[PDB]
């Protein structure tokens, strides 16, 4: 098997562009754009045997370089788009964003790779408004309620309850619904606008028989009356009951956890 | 009768899910053709593009 | 005799008796590269068997029964540590 | 009595927790359905990108060429009541999608099936310039 | 129509490769070879497929890999479909090496689960199966396809525990017990797994390693805690402890008479069943 790094070599002195004189008399560089880039593609799959995932993946990248150069876009993309899966298997979070980030500008695809790239920024990097970004322009491009459900559920997360309440808003009218209600409600609840909660719930009850009759119906007007109460211990005893027959998920635990916290800071401004 | 209830709901959701295997084994047998067809259409695809270019550097 | 002997600490895999007489003497059959032969041995500071030397254990394994498992707490190829032990200190 | 009563609370109990073994897998499916729809969204768009692009090759081409016990078995009873509300919804749920994706992968089968000859219609016809 | 004898006829003619002299005046060979291909296409379902395997082989003279892999995929399905499960498995190699040598190691990873499939259940070769399992399994991991890389183990696990390997079926367990673990959507095959591992580690006659592993799932997964498959496996274990061979039995007619048992279950605990009769000789 070709040496890697002379194919490499071989790949960039072909890689430069004819300049001053020689350019009047040498044809057009996209040529040379493209061998260098299958000589790179060449060496990176050979790397890619080896394993080194990290040097397959820059490999892709010069030759994604190179094809851009080249003006084969869709090559370019195609080759960040590996980059990016070598990247990731390879733990190389970082360099694996930035090639999805070429691929999606490239295409724009750009929807999947974008909603691939929130998961990366959300699980690896934990950069939590991009992922935001990331998942609401994919389901705006997709336009969707899935990308809409990670956005929504990372900015009740983040503080941002009334824009989570917003797309869940949006994914009820969309279409899940029955969580959806809840959901929302549980954000108007976070927001302190137990007003907007019991509207939802009125709504959802109205609107969607299954709503009405099931459980996350019964615990949102608990929440609502709780909150209305200013009884923390009853929310606390609400909440174990609701997990008691259907258990609760980590976004449930901070949304509640936040308005009871709420509910102390009300103590405070009781004093 | 709400024991009697609760069978005759059971029963009616077992004739639904019934009627659902039968269809994803037809949602099935829709997506074995249309994988093997995607193949043959990325590999038309790729002819294609291959004949174009052959004639591009032709007319050059 | 166990004025000398090597004390330093190894760690030694959990492995299935040898067979049922080795397991009826309750003895931690070891090889003789491995420890000599009839001296107390303790395990995790807290097991204390006697060492016979044994050929068909390499060196490097310690063999234990389904009890001194039950006693420990001990799956098979668990890794655990044996040193040489002094009672009468 | 008693015996036959504890009998029963087993069986409630089982009951149980098979309802609910029902309810995660059936949330799973609904779940998995909806990404592979999705993904099935892609692939319509990309039919119908294709489908332009064959057009402006058509013309190319073309143009190329011419260049208590009692208490929990009411309990457990209930509880297997909401399940299985949940149960069928579900199935009617499920129902749904399996139709309305059976027709869009009816559409993409034909809609790949005629691509790919177009493709290869042109294909022939420029191996002959 | 044209015969399809002629046809292959031609194809042979013109996928000689030229020697000697004509060499220096004879253009690239890449050109017949595609043309021999192209008329062994048309010619070719056992002939049908044999006639695919020689386009294949053309192609491949040629250059054309990815041409040559969707051929040997063609050839596959053929001979699959004329029951001669040798050549289609013969097909799916030369096709998974063809697309593993592209980096398309999805197709690969689909190919060889195919490859196990027909291993398994055509040729009863189960040591390959196993092996096609376990490699498709760790390349959809690579591609992080978490489901199809379960399935694949799942596989692999099955016919390891059935083929004598309880101590590797059981790592392989423990695998997508942890590749399964926080996600609502495969728990029921967690509830299993768990109960699947233990059983292999109590044919492997390691009853400390199951309750390790009834503990774990205990305490890690409330849904497991609580289930009838915790409560099985624990009955298991303390059958095993008492060396009770027709408490164990009673014990399976009550897990069948709710939940039923399947072959691999049956496997498993015949093997157990008569290691406590290999006890009990040794109790002799």
């Amino acid at each position: 098997m070709s040496d890697p790094v002379e194919l490499l070599k071989r790949a960039e002195k072909k890689g430069v562009p004819s300049s001053g004189f020689m350019k009047l008399f040498s044809g057009s560089d996209s040529y040379k754009f493209e061998e260098a880039a299958d000589l790179c593609v060449q060496a990176a799959t050979i790397y890619r045997l080896r394993k080194e995932l990290n040097l397959a993946g820059d490999s892709f990248l010069k030759a994604a370089d190179y094809q851009k150069k080249a003006g084969n876009e869709d090559e370019a993309g195609n080759t960040y788009v590996e980059a990016y899966k070598c990247f990731k298997s390879g733990g190389n979070s970082v360099n694996a964003v930035d090639s999805l980030e070429n691929a999606i500008q490239i295409f724009t695809r750009g929807a999947n790779f974008k909603f691939e790239l929130g998961e990366i920024l959300e699980n690896d990097l934990h950069d939590y408004a991009k992922a935001i970004d990331c998942y609401e322009l994919a389901g705006e491009w997709y336009a969707s309620n899935k990308c809409f459900i990670k956005c929504a559920d990372l900015k009740a997360l983040d503080g941002q309850y009334i824009e989570a309440s917003d797309i869940y808003s949006k994914l009820i009218k969309s279409s899940s619904l029955k969580d959806y209600f809840l959901k929302k409600g549980l954000c108007q609840l976070a927001a302190t606008d137990a007003v907007a909660a019991a509207r939802t719930l009125q709504e959802g009850q109205s609107e969607d028989p299954n709503f009405a009759d099931s459980r996350e119906s019964n615990f949102l007007k608990s929440l609502i009356d709780a909150v209305n109460e200013g009884d923390s211990e009853q929310l606390s005893e609400h909440c174990k009951e609701f997990d008691n027959f259907m258990r609760l998920d980590k976004w449930k635990i901070t949304i509640l956890n936040k308005i009871k916290e709420s509910i102390q800071q009300q103590e405070d401004d009781l004093l | 009768s709400r024991t009697a209830e609760l069978q005759a709901e059971i029963d009616d959701t077992v004739g639904i899910m019934r009627d659902n295997i039968n269809k994803v084994a037809e949602r099935g047998e829709r997506l074995t053709s249309i994988e093997d067809k995607a193949d043959n259409l990325a590999v038309s695809a790729q002819g294609f593009k291959r004949g174009a270019n052959r004639v591009r550097k032709a007319m050059w | 005799d166990m004025t000398n002997m090597d004390t330093r600490t190894r760690h030694l895999k959990v492995s299935n008796c040898p067979n049922n007489s080795y397991a009826l003497a309750n003895v931690a059959a070891v090889s003789p590269n491995d420890f000599p032969n009839n001296i107390y041995i303790i395990i995790d500071n807290l097991f204390v068997f006697t060492t016979r030397h044994s050929n068909d254990i390499p060196p490097g394994t310690i063999g234990f029964n389904g009890n001194q498992r039950t006693w420990g707490g001990w799956s098979l190829n668990q890794d655990v540590q044996a040193k040489a032990f002094d009672l009468f200190k | 009595i008693k015996f036959t009563k504890q009998s029963s609370v087993a069986s409630t109990r089982n009951t149980l927790k098979m309802a609910q073994d029902a309810e995660r897998a059936g949330m799973n499916t609904l779940g998995m359905l909806g990404h592979q729809s999705e993904q099935l969204n892609n692939v319509e768009g990309n039919l119908d990108l294709m489908k332009v692009q064959n057009k402006v090759a058509d013309e190319k081409v073309a143009e190329l060429k011419k260049l208590e016990m009692e208490l929990e078995i009411d309990r457990n009873l209930d509880q297997i009541q909401q399940v299985s509300n949940r149960l069928k919804k579900m199935a009617l749920t499920t129902g749904k999608e399996l139709d309305s994706q059976q027709k869009r992968l009816n559409n993409i089968e034909e809609s790949t099936d005629d691509l790919d000859i177009n493709l290869h219609m042109n294909t022939n016809r420029l191996a002959g310039i």
